[PDB]
């Protein structure tokens, strides 16, 4: 089957994606890593930005990019920080 | 057992003066990180800071981490501005009050470093040649 | 070139970190670090009612010499300012104020602390405290 | 036979001496150390404060306390510093 994942893009990622948010359908068990590969498949600028991003699942830091996505959830895309 | 007087991200201009007043100990050290008119060899016109929704909490967590590990420090306050900023505006302000100056200097310095490392905010610079850059993208 | 010395003051008038920070910050440099040394209401387990600072006539010149040395060492420091108050002071009053503007924060923090260090070491000024029990003390005498 | 020296007391020294300044006749060739001895004979409190004092001759730091006083001079009495 499939699962519906909401993706929220931030900063450079949102600029490169051309959108702020996006709902995606992916095979159940798809890893965050695979998801990321998919997000940049048709957008070289986004793909490049994603190379340096970190990720949240329901605003919790993703420690394991191999973590399977089995339930609907929100993935936040976070470029390298640049405060101060 | 240092107090965290105030911690906030805000669009409103932030005052080092106000924050040094907040932490008022015998020694006060304040820091202001200010928007420069250049980035390397390029002239800067203006910038914007944007923040993740978790930014506020993260800044609270950092401040508490620094406060807990410190010694001889009485009061800490720190703020990061978000939104459009002009050259000369303070983007980051922190103040530390301690019983002695050494603890104030050393704690304020480490506090600023950890905030810069861990605060989920982003910087969008705009240059005089009409180009722009997302810093560290 | 050496860093600007925007303020170097021995004054009886009240001093403010606030004005000093604004003055060094005009360079629009990357980082500003300020120090305020304020009078505590207690010292060595004794409650302080008030104190006075006195200065040797050469104090002003000594402060200027210190400022020149600090301003010379070039770590991307753009502006410095330092002031010490003399005469009668009340609890909470700033006794010593310094500010440093630099390209980056490392030089600002390190230079501001070093400036305060050298000033305290070499400035010919003396502190006279008055305690609640009616006794008084010339610090370090 | 003698030389006239002006002594200026500061802070704790002035407090212990009860005066800010005095003028003094001392034997020509008297060392600064010998002068300090004679100054301290005033009272034990001043004598006590003088132990930790430094000295200027015409506002030039005294490095050698054996320095002879052979010309009319101003000697400043400086307690340990305490400022900041």
């Amino acid at each position: 089957t499939t699962v519906r994942v909401t993706v929220r893009y931030f900063a450079a990622a949102a600029a490169a994606a051309g959108i702020e948010t996006e709902s995606l359908e992916i095979a159940t068990g798809t890893s965050v890593a695979e998801l990321v590969e998919r997000l940049g498949a048709r957008n070289p600028e986004l793909a490049r930005v994603l190379k340096r991003c970190s990720y949240l699942c329901d605003e919790v830091a993703v420690r394991d990019m191999a973590k399977p996505l089995v339930t609907p959830q929100t993935v936040d895309v976070l470029p390298p920080f640049a405060g101060g | 057992s240092a107090e965290i007087v105030r911690v906030e991200l805000t669009e409103d201009p932030i005052s080092l003066t106000e924050y040094e007043a907040l932490v008022a100990a015998g020694a006060v050290v304040g820091f202001a990180g200010v928007v420069r008119d250049h980035d390397g060899g390029r002239s800067v016109l203006r910038l914007e800071y944007s923040a993740h929704p978790t930014a506020q909490r993260t800044l609270e967590e950092v401040a508490e981490e620094i406060a807990a590990q410190s010694d001889g420090v009485r009061a800490i306050a720190v703020s990061h501005r978000i939104g459009p900023l002009k050259i000369g505006d303070a983007a980051l302000v922190a103040a530390v009050a301690a019983d002695h100056r050494r603890a104030a200097f050393e704690t304020c310095a480490r506090l600023v470093d950890v905030v810069k490392e861990r605060l989920p905010v982003w910087k969008h610079q705009h240059f005089a040649d009409g180009t722009d850059e997302w810093v560290n993208s």
